[PDB]
């Protein structure tokens, strides 16, 4: 076959014989990837995509000769390489989606630069590492989000690492659209070194996230963000074995009213659980595991700060409370008006606890809310001591005195 | 019809035997295994590269000139000899191809077939760079005759980063039925490691997925390290020791840490059970 | 001993440095012997010809593990660039290395931005970098540190222009101009945030020239230039107040600190204030559009 | 590549060296982390020329490198020391006993350190790296450790053990110069990566200062800086991280800007306090009420209007500049008020580059100014002031009100 050694010298040649069998031997001139057949159009004015069609400079289209699966290479990616790879996988993705096929990237590192957000439309076409630790490195790019998943099945984004560098305003991934039936899944990603990783927005589709790890954020809002105003989003956001965790100041916080949250087998560890909705919102943790592991920080596992009508359940799993100078304030703070139900979990108790600082007197739990608790059980064979969890669990009637006088 | 579009050879003996000379060459292997249509693909031949031989991706012919495999997508045992349902130990082939998929952070896919696991050698998962996966969940592996402590190790190399990137991106072990003949001494599955370690392993997020472990001894024991495991669809069954369905040994280090199985089911009647004997752990 | 005439090389790289392992045993056993020693590698300028390569050309499926590498007693000169760092340029040490006569701008030595897991203490000791035909030192990588003991830098630039967190330390190190006419600056840290150069000790020898028409030191705003036990060189070619307005050493609007440093005021020709940010007055320069202070 | 295996030697050390070709070269000398086992041992157990030990690795020992009694002058060259038993396991000079260290690698300790014990004792390295380690020094008297571009780092580590622990004796001196000091992102650093006790020194001269979001130093000091201790620190052409997005914290309280910053003074001397017309506003000196309870507080309580308290000192350029206070917001109507910081020059003028950060309306201690109280000195001022604004109706608590230029 009459053969090209780059894209770009098969795009400058003056192609003329029509149904011509020429090889491409690499998109990028002497890496050896991308390749493949190509047979020469004459008739054809299909639009170029420098994948599948290529469009030379003479207006011939050249049609790639396909025998296997669709590759970001094809397109022109360049895997552990400097170059901006985010225009290829892009242009890949469109045709993947196109054709109704899933997208596969194979492992590798892959720089994305620009501003430009990859859209997937999990109606059509997934991202599928396909198959191992894919990274995909966002520290240069200086979009508004990286990925977003919208519509208006195969998981819409599986098996990818995408991280960034910190930068101010670059939000990871945003399920939905920015702007007011279906079912799709986010499964084995890490999402790391954004401003916000996750961030909820307007989206009739059900999410469910499966092994799906957040860390490290700037904003204080950065490891998981559903903030208020997502009047469309009537669907449950469930979250199946994922860990949040390492947040360095970022932490989860679940602003919109009237909305429900599911976490599973889930892991909530150096970051705090923020509810401030306004009115009516639900967070459901099942088995799941709150703690401060190796930075035995002071900070607060679970603030329900605003609002009315917030329910927040822990039911099974774990509350584990490392040693520091003093734990200064309850890790769990529930707000007026609001409540905090714990079902068959273990209270944990250490000596370093130092809640009266904050309360005025020894108690695991804060603030004016209601607690409930159904099958809890204290550590009552800890040499440190038990305390009790909250003032709306009093035994006993005027037990701070608040009526004014020494009545019951 | 006699021409070729590259330079075709009907084995990797063939392969290696023939004195490759023209660097940069693309030669086709049509099968590891003369006729058997399995582990074929394309080649480049490299004089310059001195990457160490593996009978799979990297190939030393007989006269020292490398030849290296084009390979799109995950590692597969075939590429490295392993061969569907025959009396040879499969072990070896698969192991090989793990420690490659492993040192390019790839998973290993095996084809639809039952292999026969032998000798006494693990196989230790790393879950921050790799697992193996059975195609279509339809993999068997007959360890009647394996006389090792455990077949399978599920523990990270690392103490924390890249492991809280990549234990989760995909399986460790997945589409695997695994049996044995409960032979006194021989385990299923060891999630985590035998003995401490000098620093700690980050395991968090590994998964075990569509598997079953059969007739061991400890059919799925845990060790140390052994936290934010999840087993989806593992079944484990029919195993030697009371405590063989699923064993948590006292005294494990940096470990308890939400233990989670979904749509798990454990079977016996024969004396094996499930016992969680370690402090501080959550299931 | 060992001279290798590359002259007829077409490659892109004649050596490349770089491990084959992640860890074990290179951790063991990068530092027992040097790399390359003792090799005199020169070529023809041949465009797209480089000498020596620190690192790989593209990233690994791995890290590679580089730390305590050496390069000793080993001259590069008249390639495309001599010395280039690349992916995994971590703790390589260089002694007594020779860069010369290269042809690219960047030729002497240069650190492209964009590199994987490099950047941790290249060091250099006893080394010249030396050509007066356009090639200079560049370092464009961020978050990359390079200490250089008793080198020299004759008739080059040093350019840094890291996005961010570049430091380069000199100790003992001496910036001259022998036998040129240009009026090249010695030190140009151009662009970026939090990059850091560190003169410490050593000498900075200004020979006669036309006229010094330009600041031979300059640091960028938000870029920092330390000088610590070193004396301010003066001529009576010294033109700087062309390109800056005012007669001072170095220019930009970085920030510049002063410790232990003298003045040559035994010059005949005069002496010259180092830069904007060592003002002793408010409002030295009028800035702020009115006679206040 | 030579590979001596010493994992089942048992003796007390494997090499003395004891009296121009070096003593060892070219040699990879490991244990089996045997207790009792040693590795290199340079000198004597019991009481003028010059040796060196070059190209070596010493890995698994108990110790892999100690020091003895010895007059020869040593110089180590590209020498490697990791993953050793002992907690002084890296390199151990003890007490009762120049050292020269140029491109060694002391790293990958596993619990294994460098300590030094012995007074009146001077260590130079240069171009040295100290990865997932710490570098101890608790000598009696008069030690000096020199570092001259030395890299500090903890690279794929978890844990937040310190970098340099300058923790015992009086006139002991580390130095720091050029070189780099990198902190990766970690579950919180909750403790001060450098630590100087009293009568101690650390000189940093020409090097970056570095800030990340998981600093939590406050946890153990009370507040927010990076270096720990009451010694002293000296800083010279250091670089602040003044652009950096999740902020920047000063170094040490021994560089405060501003007298009585912690009012250890027991009062609220050199601090203005202007009430305005707020006659019956409260501004007063709240002994054991800080973040430790161990420390002096001021609490603002402004009624009808605001209250201002400020203070102004000397300063001048060159110079960067990075302030951190704790704040403990009671109660307030909407945002509590404002801390700035601005500039003048010695006619009173006031000069570009002020900062300001507001104080919000969260309750409980928190850190502030992160990134908003940080800057560049501005070239003709004179005089640096910093101002706390309490607005009406809100009752604030004020402690370690800390800034730093850094400059000598």
């Amino acid at each position: 076959y009459p053969q090209f050694s780059s894209m770009a010298k098969l795009k400058a040649f003056p192609h003329s014989e029509d149904g011509q069998l020429v090889r491409l031997l690499s998109w990028h001139e002497g890496v050896g990837l991308g390749g493949g057949l190509f047979k020469v159009s004459t008739s054809s004015t299909a639009t170029g995509n420098d994948g599948t069609v290529v469009v030379a400079s003479n207006g011939v289209r050249l049609l790639r000769v396909v025998n296997g699966p669709i590759w970001a290479d094809m397109f022109g990616a360049l895997p552990n390489s400097d170059i901006d790879s985010m225009p290829a996988v892009a242009a890949a993705y469109a045709y993947a989606a196109s054709v109704n096929t899933d997208l596969y990237i194979g492992v590798a590192t892959y720089k994305f630069k620009g501003s430009t957000p990859i859209n997937v439309d999990p109606s059509r076409a997934g991202i599928i590492g396909y198959q191992g630790k894919v990274r995909i490195d966002c520290s240069e790019f200086t979009g508004s989000i990286v990925f977003s998943i919208n519509s208006s099945l195969s998981p819409a984004l599986q098996g990818l690492y995408v991280f960034g560098a910190k930068t101010s305003g670059v939000d990871g991934l945003l399920v939905g659209r920015e702007t007011v039936n279906g079912q799709t899944e986010v499964r084995e990603c890490t999402f790391d070194k954004f401003d916000r990783n996750i961030r909820m927005g307007h989206n009739s589709w059900r999410f469910v996230f499966y092994k799906v790890n957040s860390l490290n954020a700037l904003s204080p809002n950065g490891i998981l963000y559903v903030p208020a105003g997502l009047d469309d989003s009537g669907e449950i956001l469930s979250f199946y074995h994922c860990q949040f965790f390492d947040g360095a100041g970022s932490n989860i916080r679940l602003s919109c009213s009237s909305y429900t949250m599911v976490f599973n087998t889930c892991s909530f560890l150096n970051i705090t659980f923020f509810v401030d909705s306004a009115s009516s919102a639900t967070v459901t943790c099942n088995g799941c595991n709150f703690e401060n592991p190796g930075s035995a920080s002071t900070r607060r596992y679970v603030d329900i700060s605003a609002g009315h009508t917030n329910v927040f359940n822990i039911i099974g799993g774990s509350i584990v409370t490392n040693s520091n100078p003093g734990q200064t304030q309850a890790l769990l703070y529930v707000s007026t008006d609001n409540l905090l139900n714990l079902v068959g979990v273990t209270a944990p108790y250490g000596g370093h606890y130092q809640q009266e600082q904050e309360l005025g007197y020894h108690a695991f739990i804060g603030g004016a809310g209601t607690v409930t608790t159904s099958g809890v059980m204290l550590q009552l064979r800890n040499g440190a001591g038990t305390c009790p969890l909250h003032s709306s669990l009093s035994t006993f009637s005027n037990w701070n005195f608040g009526y004014g006088n020494l009545n019951a | 019809g006699y021409s070729v579009e590259y330079p075709q050879f009907s084995s990797m003996a063939k392969l290696k035997a023939f004195p490759h000379s023209e660097d940069g060459q693309l030669v086709r292997l049509l099968s590891w295994h003369e006729g058997v249509g399995l582990g074929g693909g394309l080649f480049k031949v490299s004089t310059s590269s001195t990457a160490t031989g593996n009978d799979g991706t990297v190939v030393v012919a007989s006269n020292g000139v490398r030849l290296l495999r084009v390979v799109n997508g995950p590692i597969w045992a075939d590429m490295f000899g392993a061969l569907p349902n025959s009396d040879i130990d499969s072990m070896p082939a698969v192991a090989a191809a793990y420690a490659y998929a492993a040192s390019v952070n790839t998973d290993l896919y095996i084809g639809v077939a039952t292999y026969k696991f032998k000798g006494s050698t693990p196989i230790n998962v790393d879950p921050s760079r790799a697992g193996i996966i059975g195609y279509q969940g339809k993999v068997r592996i007959d360890c009647s005759e394996f006389t090792g402590s455990i077949v399978f190790s599920i523990n990270s190399s690392y103490s924390y980063t890249p492991a809280a990137y990549y234990n989760n991106l995909s399986p460790a072990l997945q589409g695997l039925y695994v049996f044995g003949a409960k032979t006194s001494g021989v385990d299923g599955l060891l999630v985590g490691r035998e003995t401490v370690g000098s620093d700690k392993s980050y395991n968090g997020q590994t998964e075990v997925r569509e598997c079953t472990f059969d007739k061991f001894d400890r059919n799925i024991r845990m060790g140390h390290n052994s936290w934010r495991f999840v087993f989806y669809k593992v079944n484990s069954l029919n195993a030697l020791s009371p405590n063989g369905i699923l064993y948590v040994p006292a005294g494990l280090d940096d470990s308890g840490e939400i233990l989670s199985f979904y749509h798990c089911q454990f079977f016996d009647g024969a004396g094996s059970n499930i016992r969680l004997s370690c402090s501080s752990y959550t299931m | 001993k060992v001279r290798i005439d590359c002259s007829e090389f077409t490659g892109s790289i004649v050596f490349s440095i770089n491990s084959s392992y992640s860890y074990t045993p290179a951790a063991y056993y990068n530092n027992l012997s040097p790399a390359l020693q003792g090799l005199y590698v020169f070529g023809a300028k041949t465009s797209g010809v480089d000498g020596l390569l620190v690192g790989r050309e593209t990233v690994g499926s791995d890290k590679s593990y580089n730390g305590q590498t050496e390069v000793r007693e080993c001259t590069f000169d008249k390639f495309d660039r001599n010395i280039r760092m690349g992916h995994n340029s971590w703790r390589f040490v260089f002694y007594k290395v020779n860069s010369l006569n290269a042809l690219s701008p960047n030729g002497i030595l240069y650190v492209p931005a964009g590199l994987d897991d490099s950047g941790e203490i290249l060091s250099f000791y006893h080394c010249q970098f030396f050509d007066g035909a356009g090639s200079n030192i560049r370092l464009s990588c961020s978050s990359y540190t390079m200490v250089f003991n008793t080198c020299s830098f004759l008739n080059i630039t040093f350019f840094v222009d890291s996005a961010s967190s570049a430091t380069v330390t000199c100790n003992g190190c001496n910036f001259e101009n022998p036998g040129s006419a240009s009026t090249r600056r010695y030190v140009d840290i151009s662009a970026g945030h939090t990059n850091v150069f560190n003169i410490i000790g050593g000498s900075i020898v200004t020979n006669s020239n036309p006229g010094q028409t330009q600041a031979l030191l300059y640091v960028s705003t938000d870029n920092l230039l330390n000088l610590v036990g070193v004396t301010a060189p003066y001529g009576g070619h010294y033109q700087q107040e062309q390109e800056l307005g005012y007669h001072a050493f170095i220019g930009g609007a970085g920030t510049v600190t002063t410790s232990g440093v003298m003045l040559q005021l035994r010059n005949g020709a005069g002496t010259c204030p180092l830069h904007s940010s060592l003002s002793t007055f408010s409002n030295w320069n009028f800035g702020y559009g009115n006679l206040n202070a | 590549k030579v590979r001596i295996d010493c994992s089942e030697f048992t003796g007390s050390i494997v090499f003395s060296i004891n009296s121009l070709s070096p003593a060892l070269q070219g040699l990879y000398v490991f244990g089996a982390k045997t207790s009792g086992v040693d590795g290199l041992l340079v000198g004597r157990e019991t009481v003028n020329g010059q040796t060196e030990v070059r190209e070596c690795t010493f890995d698994k020992f108990d110790r892999n490198i100690r020091m003895g009694h010895n007059s020869w002058r040593f110089v180590f060259y590209k020498v490697n020391s990791l993953n050793a038993l002992s907690p002084n396991g890296i390199l151990y000079v003890p007490a009762g006993l120049i050292l020269s260290f140029y491109h060694c690698q002391f790293f990958d300790g596993a619990g294994s350190n460098i300590r030094l014990s012995c007074s009146s004792y001077t260590m130079v390295f240069n171009t040295c790296s100290f990865l997932n380690i710490t570098f101890f020094v608790d000598s009696a008297s008069s030690a000096t450790v020199t570092c001259n571009g030395c890299n500090f780092e903890n690279p794929g580590s978890a844990s937040t053990r310190r970098y340099v622990d300058i923790s015992a004796g009086h006139t002991n001196v580390f130095n720091i110069i050029g070189g780099s000091i990198v902190t990766n992102s970690n579950p919180g650093q909750t403790q001060a990566l450098l630590y100087v006790s009293t009568d101690n020194l650390l000189n940093l001269v020409g090097v970056t200062a570095p800030y990340g979001g998981h600093y939590q130093q406050e946890q153990e000091l009370g507040y927010h800086a990076f270096i720990g201790g009451a010694g002293t620190v000296t800083t010279s052409g250091v670089m602040l991280q003044l652009r950096n997005g999740a902020g920047t914290c000063p170094l040490h309280s021994s560089l405060s800007t501003f007298s009585n910053w912690n009012f250890g003074y027991g009062n609220l001397n050199a601090w203005t306090v202007d009430k305005g017309t707020g006659t019956s506003s409260v501004v007063e000196y709240l002994a054991n009420a800080g973040p430790k309870g161990t420390e002096g507080a001021m609490r603002v309580a402004p009624v009808s209007v605001g209250t201002n308290v400020s203070q102004v000192q000397a300063v001048t350029n060159p110079g960067m500049f990075s302030m951190s206070c704790m704040v403990n917001i009671a109660t307030t109507p909407g945002n509590a008020g404002q801390v700035s910081i601005g500039f003048l020059d010695a006619a009173g003028n006031s000069l570009p580059g002020g900062v300001s950060a507001n104080l919000g309306t969260t309750t409980g201690w928190q850190v502030i100014g992160k990134n908003t109280l940080r800057g560049k000195v501005p070239i003709g001022a004179k005089q640096v002031r910093v101002n706390i604004q309490t607005v009406a109706g809100a009752d604030v608590k004020y402690a370690y009100l800390l800034c730093n230029v850094v400059k000598p």
